[PDB]
């Protein structure tokens, strides 16, 4: 189907480990 | 009366282990030497990527 | 082929990775792996979001070693999805009901299938894994926390799919599983031996890594005798002489994966071309090994399941009871490695029964794995018939007939010496257990066969 590229991998796997730890970081600052 | 199977089974693996061609001293030690590098490589690699991320997990979790 | 054709709609939504157009350089290749594997090895520390608390027992570590599993990480799945999926598309591929086709559009297809499959599975197990009590309870978290969840492990499972996808189309070395595999089990055996963390129990800091465990040990007794004895026959902590153990199950698991059939093979077509197959002693590398420990920990996890739900009926009982749990009696106690060798002294006939139980699923597992995935000697005659290939000193008639002689029990003794081996490494007590070490084994010989392949090539 969407026939895509390794960049347009490896982007994206960086881009969830960066928003997962933003989720855990937001998560510490609104525990606080 | 399964003796006779199992037996048969065993005689051709003694005849298939003698007909098969066991890996040399030379041989031997470059499987090994290869296996010891890719083991290296890989098992080091996992551990400093854990080593590096435990003070991350401690400050985020 | 019908039963692709239903699918395709839903089959034709996943993305794919591009095919390279120019042959990838080696460097470029190792630079791809060592790209995907930091990426899996990142993945696989960074914790879950909506994980209230990681406290309860675990139902699956038996084997998280080798299915690439950290629970409570992204990874925590692993590569069950994907090893579950590829199993279901090879049974039916195998036992005849879709077609693999000659055709791109029927590889297209096939590969399309397996994927859907392997998101199904994800998504399936991801709710599994957040509905028996992982993560907390399911109904305090909520079922927005529940599908935060959920959606983290579906896209972690995506990342997989699609990093191993990029290592198959030809960007990487090999596969994406076994080199997670390989490593995950490596990177045990490593952090068993060489760990900075510390545990007090009363007799004071220890270090749990084996080796740095017996460099403090020196260092703090002044080269005793004591504690030299105490790093190596340390129970409570990983020890010298399970990596002793470890590096002597290697050497053997290395010795025997050389072991192969030469058969002189003369091609009839294009004339001249004599060359060699060799009919490897583990003829399946590994299948058997990676069948006979997942049924056992289905198992495991089945019995331990219906014992908390179904507490207090006898047919539990009989298929296994418990007391990290452990078993004591029933079905799951025969199957699993005994405690010490005090323990097969004291029930000799539960290790006699062990033993029998794993050469034998190994044995059959093999001898059923080569009909179903197409290296039957009938399935290698055939490719001998179509390649033009022939035996030198054999007729061209007699070819099905060498292969039945050599390849079913070649397929039996490779399961009877690889389920050996698993025994004699659990019985050892090896780091990285005799599924673990006899996969990374196997997978970093494989990636020998790559490297002298391309280097050659080259
Ligand atoms: C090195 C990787 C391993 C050893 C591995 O990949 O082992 C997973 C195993 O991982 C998985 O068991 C899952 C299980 O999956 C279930 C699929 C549906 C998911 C929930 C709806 C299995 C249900 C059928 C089992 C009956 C048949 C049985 O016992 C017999 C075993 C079976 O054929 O099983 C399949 C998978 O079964 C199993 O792959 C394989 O052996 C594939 C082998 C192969 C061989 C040749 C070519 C290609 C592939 O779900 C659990 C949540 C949990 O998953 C985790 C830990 O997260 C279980 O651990």
């Amino acid at each position: 189907g969407l026939k895509v590229g390794p960049v347009p991998v490896l982007v994206m796997s960086l881009l969830f480990i960066a928003s997962v730890f933003m989720l855990h970081i937001w998560g510490k600052y609104t525990r606080s | 009366q399964f003796v006779e199977p199992s037996r048969q089974f065993v005689k051709d693996s003694i005849r298939l282990v003698k007909r098969c061609t066991k890996p040399d001293r030379k041989e031997f030690q470059k499987i090994a030497m290869a296996t010891a590098i890719g083991f290296a490589i890989m098992g080091f690699i996992g551990f400093f990527v854990k080593l590096i991320h435990i003070p991350i997990n401690n400050i985020i979790v | 082929i019908k039963f692709l054709e239903v699918i395709k709609p839903f089959c034709v939504i996943l993305p794919e990775i591009q095919k390279p157009e120019r042959k990838i350089q080696f460097k470029e290749k190792v630079l791809w792996t060592a790209i995907t594997l930091f990426i899996f090895l990142v993945c696989c520390q960074i914790p879950l979001f909506g994980i209230m608390s990681s406290d309860s027992a675990d139902p699956f570590y038996w084997m998280r070693v080798i299915l690439a599993s950290n629970r409570g990480t992204l990874m925590e799945l692993g590569i069950s999805p994907i090893v579950t999926s590829g199993l279901i598309m090879q049974l039916l591929a195998g036992a005849k009901i879709i077609e693999v086709g000659d055709t791109p559009k029927d590889r297209a297809l096939f590969n399309g299938a397996q994927k859907l499959f392997g998101m199904i599975i994800t998504i399936g197990q991801s709710i599994v894994y957040v509905m028996t009590g992982m993560y907390g309870d399911p109904s305090e978290m909520g079922a927005g926390i529940c599908l935060l969840i959920t959606i983290q492990l579906f896209v972690a499972g995506l990342i997989v799919l699609l990093l191993d996808e990029l290592l198959q189309k030809g960007y990487g070395l090999g596969s994406g599983i076994s080199l997670f595999i390989a490593t995950n089990i490596c990177e045990t055996i490593v952090w068993k031996a060489f760990s900075p963390t510390t545990v007090n129990t009363g007799r004071g800091m220890e270090f749990e890594g084996a080796i740095i465990a017996l460099f403090h040990l020196l260092a703090t007794r002044t080269d005793k005798v004591r504690a030299l004895r105490e790093a190596f026959y340390r129970q409570n902590l990983p020890n010298l002489m399970n990596l002793i153990a470890t590096i002597f199950v290697f050497a053997v698991v290395i010795y025997f994966q050389g072991f192969r059939y030469e058969l002189p093979i003369r091609s009839t077509k294009v004339r001249g071309q004599i060359g060699i197959y060799p009919i490897k002693l583990f003829y399946t590398s590994n299948i058997p090994i990676i069948l006979q420990s997942a049924l056992v920990s289905n198992l495991y996890v089945i019995s331990q399941m219906l014992s908390a739900r179904f507490s207090g009926n006898l047919l539990v009982s009989l298929l296994g009871t418990w007391s990290r749990a452990y078993p004591v009696g029933g079905l799951c106690y025969y199957l699993s490695p005994p405690e010490s060798f005090g323990s097969v002294l004291e029930d000799p006939v539960h290790a006699v029964v062990y033993i029998v139980f794993m050469l034998g699923s190994c044995a059959f597992f093999s001898k059923t794995w080569i009909e179903v995935s197409g290296s039957s000697p009938r399935d290698i005659a055939k490719q001998f018939k179509d390649q033009g290939m022939v035996i030198n000193g054999k007729r061209e008639t007699s070819i099905y007939r060498e292969l039945k002689k050599i390849i079913p029990t070649a397929a039996a003794f490779g399961g009877l010496c690889i389920g050996a081996l698993s025994v004699l490494a659990d019985f050892l007590g090896a780091i990285g257990s005799g599924t673990g070490i006899l996969l990374a084994v196997t997978i970093i010989y494989q990636y020998f066969e790559i490297f002298v392949k391309e280097q050659s090539e080259v």
